């Protein structure tokens, strides 16, 4: 563990709860795109199959079981309890268009030809274009709601916070996994005019 | 390898 990583997943756990707080006490899933947090609670599902091989530490344990329970009943809030504010005519990205090919890539592209690391290998590769419903619900509706722009701000700067937590562990450990840093970079380039925006606008009292 | 990170 370095600071990057720790700050880097304090602003995730930011983000998830940003969100699952906002649905909560609105009572409503107004601007939210369903579709993404299916695709994050499928990321951690299909990640933190580990939790029967391995244990790391009760931090990494934890989070990982908090990660899945919040995901999950974001999930619950959206399609179940909130269903009457779930914007489903706005929310139609297709995502059969990022499953199937990821699917094959990770079949195809990975350290290992294993199940879970197949599996593993998904995980990161779909992490990486799990927010765009979620912009292109944002560009096709009415802007969004400042709540929802600090829930992609912290959610956007996690994985940036991961790629300096990589050059860190590069330089002190030797320690590197191309798979994992090029869907990193591609995580966050995704967020790049959202940033722009958030900073030029959202944080000048605009949008 | 042992996946540390989340
Ligand atoms: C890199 C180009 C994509 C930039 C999106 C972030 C900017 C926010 C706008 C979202 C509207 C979404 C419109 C739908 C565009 C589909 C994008 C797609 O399929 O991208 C594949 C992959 O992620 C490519 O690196
Ligand atoms: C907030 C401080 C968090 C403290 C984080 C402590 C991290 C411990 C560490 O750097 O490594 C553990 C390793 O398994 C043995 O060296
Ligand atoms: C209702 C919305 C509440 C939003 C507040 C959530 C609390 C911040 C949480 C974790 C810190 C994560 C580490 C990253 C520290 C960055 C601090 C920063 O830049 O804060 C400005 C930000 O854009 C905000 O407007
Ligand atoms: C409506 C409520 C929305 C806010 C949800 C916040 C989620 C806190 C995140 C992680 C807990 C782990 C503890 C480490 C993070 C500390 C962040 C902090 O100092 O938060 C104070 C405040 O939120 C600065 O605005
Ligand atoms: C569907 C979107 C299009 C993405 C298309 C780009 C995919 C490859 C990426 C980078 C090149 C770096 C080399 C990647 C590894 C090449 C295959 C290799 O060496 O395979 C042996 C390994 O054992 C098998 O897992
Ligand atoms: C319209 C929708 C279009 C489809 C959108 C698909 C999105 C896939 C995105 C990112 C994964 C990129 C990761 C590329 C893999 C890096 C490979 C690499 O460097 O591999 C070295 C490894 O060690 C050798 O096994
Ligand atoms: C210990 C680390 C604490 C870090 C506290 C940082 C607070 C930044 C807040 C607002 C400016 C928004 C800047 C745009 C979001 C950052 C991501 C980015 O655009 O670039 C990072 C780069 O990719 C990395 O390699
Ligand atoms: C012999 C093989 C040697 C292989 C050695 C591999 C070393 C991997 C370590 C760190 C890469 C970290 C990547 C950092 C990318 C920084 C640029 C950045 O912030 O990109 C995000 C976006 O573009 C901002 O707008
Ligand atoms: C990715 C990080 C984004 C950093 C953003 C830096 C702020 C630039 C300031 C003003 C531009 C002019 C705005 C005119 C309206």
């Amino acid at each position: 563990m370095n600071i990057f990583r720790l700050t880097g997943d304090l602003s995730h756990l930011a983000a998830i709860i940003i969100l699952l707080l906002k649905i909560w006490k609105s009572r409503s899933c107004a601007g939210i795109s369903g579709k993404s947090q299916l695709l994050f609670a499928l990321v951690f599902t299909t990640r933190y199959l580990d939790l029967f091989t391995s244990f790391i530490s009760l931090y990494n344990t934890s989070m990982k079981l908090i990660y899945i329970a919040c995901s999950y009943a974001t999930v619950y809030l959206i399609y179940m309890k909130f269903k009457a504010t779930y914007d489903g005519n706005h929310d139609t990205f297709r995502v059969e268009f990022l499953i199937v090919p990821v699917g094959g890539l990770s079949f195809l592209v990975n350290h290992d030809f294993s199940p879970l690391e197949i599996l593993w290998t998904f995980s990161i590769y779909l992490e990486s274009v799990a927010i765009l419903p979620q912009l292109f619900m944002i560009s096709k509706t009415g802007e969004a709601e400042t709540i929802t722009t600090h829930y992609l701000f912290f959610l956007g700067l996690y994985r940036a916070l991961y790629l300096v937590n990589w050059i860190w562990r590069y330089y002190f450990e030797g320690f590197f996994d191309l798979i994992a840093v090029v869907a990193g970079v591609v995580q966050t380039v995704l967020y790049c005019d959202f940033f722009y925006l958030y900073v030029t606008k959202v944080l000048k009292g605009k949008k | 390898a042992e996946k540390d990170e989340l």
